[PDB]
């Protein structure tokens, strides 16, 4: 599905409304960037060399 | 800020035994760039790995792609329409949707950086915004 | 309901000379709901029409797919993860990303209705939430 | 008629206001027209039968996918 | 703050929903980008040389901010 | 009282569920805690009398 | 309720030695709702405290304003334009953007309450919506 | 893609008579960077143009600022907190919140480019991300 529902205590939603009203953005992107700021660094790095193939296919050139 | 990644490069990256593995790995590992992959590239890669190596390799590849390290691009109506136009401009070559879409996406993420091993094929292509593509390995 | 569409079906729908064109056409026209086409299916279809018919037909198909009539499905990380799960489950059969992804999309769009000419292939597969697939025509 | 509520940043609302006073219409109309222009109206029906091929390939998919991905 | 009300005909509402579903983005976002694509890119150039000063203050700011309010 | 329905794009709920996995908690909870970290809680009451100046200014002539 | 706050009031509130400290403190400490401070008022306050008390006091003030207790109001192009119309309506008064923006904010927050020490240099103006300002303390 | 604008430069740009008007005009016109103006700078400019030039010019300036060509920055709790840290770091130089906030906005907008005629003052400051500020003209 697309859109999320989650439990927010009244005080929290009030805080969100305050922030959004002050910074001049949507509640939704206040919430969103809050999330990004908490989980920002934790993006997994890429991982190569999962196998060694038995044939050389990657180049035409 | 962004890097558009072709099938060949990914093949070399996931395969430790491919001769270009090291180069591509140095490009990918140690990049600040978001790593952009079209679903067309995902299709190509999936088919090639499944058929020429095996299903376990295919699975490893799909799980890593789904791991969160990668930016998996949408290609919707607008992308396909524009990409068709690009297939047409390049009648010289015969490119098709993977390559054409890579051009489109290069413009969408506003980057000229293309990760591919098809050098001669892709240097003839020009970015939409003008200039030339910067082809790393 | 919404219906998940496979490469074979689109081949028969877009080509008037295909023997199954009429049945497929009867399924697609008269649908009234989402006609779901994976980007993986788009890749395959592009390759096959360009290769076996010609560039002009390929371009026709791409522009039609871009014309607004089709549900061009979002396939992201979660979809590839679940697809990998499906590929694992059917591992001995070597079904591939297009097929696995079509199973997942069937679940996303809350439908067991599949449009394909390879009946026996997807009849072997099961819907994520139980039941059986309805394969048409 | 569904009542929709969207956040529009000041940038965009001012853009809309500008376009509205230049065209001589409501801001509402500008917004509706913009949206229709981007996503279209009622979903267009699909079109099949765009060409006539030489050989039936539709039941041959697996076989003919051979050189996929070069 | 105050969000903008938008009344969508069902045709158009369905189209927006459809686009959002395909693009893996929000309905709100589809709407915003529609509007931007229509009325954006048009923002006016800056106007300089607006007036005639007499006494030059530009390099003197600190010195002349003295009575800053008030 | 919770109806909060907020669209979270498909990249950061990845981030969220990964997060709840590494912390062993509800991801709804990861969400509440992130939000509270950014904007959070009952509004802090203001604090005055932070210093004592050496002569009155605030009132005019 | 909500209250628009002026530089003078804040000067009194943050400085315990100011004769008005007790009254203004009574007004602010006892509010249940938004304490509204424009960035223009912040600029003024910053300058006055930095030059007339010291940088230590300036820093204390800045840190408290960022402490979460205060409504730091978004003032954009619209508010500036409107503030400019409010300044045209009065140069009888030599008001400036601080006071003008405070009127605009008074109606954005739909409140006629103004917290400030300049009583009827402020009361010589009128709310946008009509009536008179309540000027406290 | 971005340029942070101090009060001095706006004083020079809006006034034809100012010695620096031309040099600043060539930087702003033909920028293609977005033009970032702090509300603190708006405050200062308002006061200065008002008192040294007079109300007609004040109004002109405000209306141009609200005209849509300018990016009017927001300074909220986070911005003031960080600004306070910058003032703290440089406190002996008594740099004030306008300058501090300009440093912060330089990081917010991911730019090292500063438009000001107080070059020596600002050159002693360092960007939050490291490196050196680029002062123009
Ligand atoms: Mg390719």
């Amino acid at each position: 599905m697309d859109k999320t529902t989650v439990y927010l205590p009244d005080e929290l939603k009030a805080a969100v409304k305050r922030a959004a009203r002050q910074r001049g953005v949507s509640e939704a992107q206040v919430i969103r960037e809050s999330i990004r700021a908490a989980v920002g660094g934790a993006k997994p790095p890429p991982r190569g060399g999962m196998y060694a193939g038995s044939e050389p296919i990657a180049r035409r050139v | 800020s962004h890097m558009i990644i072709d099938t060949s490069a990914l093949l070399a990256y996931f395969d430790a035994a491919e001769p270009d593995h090291a180069a591509v790995s140095e490009c990918i590992d140690s990049s600040a760039d978001a790593l952009v992959v079209s679903p067309y590239v995902v299709a190509e890669l999936d088919y090639l790995v499944a058929t020429r190596v095996g299903v376990d390799a295919e699975l490893a590849v799909l799980r890593e792609l789904a791991g969160g390290a990668w930016e998996l691009a949408n290609c919707g109506a607008a992308e396909i329409e524009q990409a068709a136009r690009i297939v047409t401009k390049y009648q010289d070559q015969r490119i098709g949707i993977a390559d054409a879409a890579n051009v489109v996406l290069a413009d969408r993420y506003r980057t000229r950086t293309i990760l591919t091993l098809d050098r001669r094929h892709f240097s003839a292509l020009r970015p939409i915004g003008g200039g030339r593509f910067t082809v790393i390995p």
